[PDB]
């Protein structure tokens, strides 16, 4: 059963080349109603759905250690994005799908990981990125990686305009190889959905 | 829903897949017996006329749905506006019989004559297309009899208790627009 | 049956109103009802 | 219908009425009801276009006065592909379980 | 009866307050379904005519009571005096359909044609006023279909099993007299 | 008990001069899940809260029949407003509070009504505006009117950018009178909250 | 129902005579019946 369909709201994603789902650090969420919001937080399901982002083009010239990152949340022009501008505090986890579509004649390997409290890693530290929740993408085996993570941080609710707890990271483990029958490059995309979205502290309007 | 397309197994996905809810449907208006059960015009007439449902207009509601089936069966009702007396003979009768009163003959009564007729073909069902000869056109035996009067001005036919078998292509108007076929839909005046 | 709406029986016998069928079944209804629905494979909802 | 060595990832979105023009990118369209899928062993993907409207029924014909479509649009995107340059995606349509037609009419020129 | 006027709570005082006695009342004639159930004229006609109840006269018994409601629902009966055959098509049909016999078509039978028609709008109820656009006038979809004949001389409509919602102003003639509007009431001759 | 507190979300309104609440046409709402939205509608409680709008200044010179109106929804710069731009279809009722603060030495009377499918009324029709859900405001008695109405219309969900089913109307019944001890004019404000807000058909982003 | 007075059933089925209602209430009757009557306060009759 390499076939998987994921649903988030009124959006679905179906992949026929998956190696399952990796859950990071936990399988459920910490308590979303703590003392810091005095019972004024509310959930917004209309924001729990997939949004898209191109990460990069995986080409043969990129070597081991080449790293691409996406700090979350990122600019969002839909419901979720509106919440970031209209409420002072928020919390949510992430349902992350990364795809790298070439063909089975390509070779190589990408590491896909979710990193809490991103800091630029030194070359030597890249050898240990597997300490973070991750999966690999190798054209001979899969085109999709899927990671699910909960919200975390020193604070139970956050101000995303000031702090991004999670960072999606894609790193080249072994360079893309090409044949006469393979793809020449692979475009890597992310399909992300925020999960268990809660907001607190409605802000005034700007007009 | 993901499936093997090549096998051509019917697959009906629903809105439930992404959280919607499938509603209740009422399909009486697309019921076959019901939709074919209404009068339509025949148009090409002569004082001696063999009743052939294939003379309905090919784009007419009944004519088009009929041609969208290969085989069919039905009884019939006809409305005829004629001068003189109207005589009808069953499938297989010699044309000469149309002149005699011993055959169902309706004496003129304004404004027209409406009659219920049974299916009289020698075949278990009739067809709208026939790939062959009987001696492209259809075999002569595919008819509901013939009528004759001094003058036949108008003829309407109505299929009763219709049965249709083996669907065939049914086409809407072709679109040149590049987006939608647009036409004047009825709307209140002023 | 189909586009007939009289509450009252027909004045004429059925042997006269219509032809009568003899004997010696809805294929598309069965075909449609047999259609696959839902999802194929694992779901993460 | 591509060969074994060709892969692709697609997206279909239902865009309701309310916007001037349909979204030209998957990113803008992601905010609508939509499904994404990739090619593999199963060659066919089926998606339901939902009936979402103000009235309980919609007209089958379209009026000369309506410029932008009244029930919205369907947009099909290619997220990306791998060696699928000459390979195609065949599209067909069928009626859904609650699809219904009512009020028979005889409109064609005769 | 003394009450708080500002709250707008209905208050129905009676003659019992000063020793009278309230009588029995029979209100069948002000029953909504009953009062709307009678034929009224349409007046502005063309050979092609979309049935719109808002074309009733605004001071007519039915036209005025209808405009004294915001939303309504009903089935319909029509009486049409026409030359040629009369064709009717439901709400939503392309105007072009009026030319075809497959649609309910009534063959001329003097002195006129009376038909019972069902409600065919796509809305759960219709309105007599609509604050907005659909692309003041009412939306094109607020109709009971359309009719066509060579010539339409007269058209009467009758609302069946009518339902009215949300009352609106209903006016009597304005009075200039300064006391009472006076008019000739029928009285025996000589 | 002339004292009333109304709560809508995290917003409250307390009035000490009320004559109660008038419910118009119904006490509950029609069914919000019908065939036209195919089960894709969702409720948005974050929008069910008070927003404010100045209607007009009630001065001694305005005569009987002077009418001021507010078609709903009106421009809204908060959560509710965002829903109107992000979803194709919506429905909601209204919880309406209108205040006209002068003092008890002012005289006069205002009619406050909620009208479905607004049409400009002729002078003669103004004598019958009490056919619509309403309350009066007379300085000798109250400073606040309160009306609650459900959603209605030919369609179960609406496109508010094209049609406004409800219109708030304030009309002078008897002109404002003034003393040496009274207020000289009364500013009339509306405190409105949308109720049972449902949306269907998420729209794409504009960027 | 309303302005119909035949003692005898209609010759046609109801499905033909009228449109048929589907399901998923008299407000003014309730409003009128809820009206206050009599006097407010003490009476010396």
């Amino acid at each position: 059963d390499r076939i998987l369909t994921t649903r988030n709201g009124h959006t679905t994603s179906t992949t026929q080349s998956s190696v399952g789902v990796t859950y990071g650090y936990s399988t459920q969420e910490d308590h979303v109603s703590g003392p810091n919001t005095s019972g004024l937080e509310t959930r917004v399901v209309q924001a729990e759905r997939f949004f898209k982002k191109h990460l990069f083009d995986w080409t043969p010239d990129k070597a081991f250690g080449h790293l691409e990152k996406l700090e979350l949340p990122t600019d969002h022009k839909g419901v979720y994005g509106f919440l970031v501008d209209s409420f002072a505090y928020m919390r949510n986890g992430w349902d992350v799908e990364v795809s790298a579509v070439g063909n089975q004649f390509n070779g190589g390997c990408l590491l896909v990981a979710m990193v809490p409290e991103w800091k630029e890693f030194t070359p030597r530290e890249k050898y240990q990125l597997t300490l973070f929740p991750h999966q690999f993408i190798s054209p001979r085996t899969n085109m999709t990686a899927h990671i699910v993570v909960p919200y975390l941080g020193v604070n139970r609710y956050d101000q995303y305009k000031k702090h991004k707890p999670w960072t999606l990271v894609v790193m080249v483990v072994s360079p893309l190889t090409t044949n006469t029958v393979s793809a020449g490059q692979i475009k890597v995309y992310a399909n992300i959905a925020p999960t268990h979205v809660h907001v607190a502290g409605e802000l005034p309007s700007k007009e | 829903t993901t499936t093997t397309g090549e096998s051509a197994d019917p697959v009906t996905t629903t809105v439930e897949n992404y959280g919607g809810e499938t509603q209740v449907q009422r399909r009486q208006h697309t019921d076959v017996t019901f939709i074919m059960d209404r009068f339509v015009k025949i148009q090409n007439l002569n004082p001696t006329h063999v009743i052939d449902l294939m003379q309905t207009h090919q784009h007419g509601l009944v004519g088009a749905l009929l041609r969208a089936a290969t085989y069919y069966f039905s009884d019939l009702e006809i409305v005829v506006r004629h001068d003189g007396n109207l005589t009808w003979v069953p499938n297989g009768a010699p044309e000469a019989a149309l002149s005699n009163t011993g055959n169902p003959t309706a004496y003129l009564k304004a404004p027209f004559t409406r009659l219920a007729l049974p299916y009289t073909a020698p075949h278990r069902v009739l067809a709208t297309v026939y790939n062959g000869t009987s001696k492209a056109q259809l075999p002569a035996s595919f008819n509901f009899g013939a009528i004759q009067a001094t003058t036949i001005h108008e003829l309407l036919v109505r299929m009763k208790r219709a049965e249709l078998y083996c669907p065939r292509p049914l086409l809407a108007v072709e679109v040149s627009s590049q987006d939608r076929h647009k036409q004047k839909i009825i709307a209140p005046a002023k | 049956s189909g586009n007939t709406g009289s509450i009252i029986n027909n004045y004429y016998m059925q042997q006269y109103q219509n032809s009568m069928d003899t004997q010696l079944n809805d294929w598309f209804s069965k075909l449609a009802s047999s259609a696959f629905s839902g999802l194929f494979g694992a779901l993460l909802a | 219908t591509g060969s074994t060595d060709s892969k692709a990832r697609y997206m279909v979105a239902y865009v309701p009425p309310g916007v001037e023009t349909p979204p030209d990118t998957p990113e803008k369209a992601a905010h609508c009801i939509h499904a994404e899928w990739d090619t593999g062993l199963n060659s066919k993907f089926t998606f339901s276009i939902p009936y979402v409207s103000a009235a309980d029924y919609a007209y089958t014909a379209s009026d000369v006065a309506e410029t932008t479509n009244v029930q919205g649009w369907v947009c099909i995107y290619q997220i990306t592909h791998g060696k699928a340059e000459q390979d195609t995606l065949v599209v067909s349509v069928s009626a859904g379980k609650d699809f219904e037609l009512r009020l028979p009419i005889d409109p064609r020129s005769q």
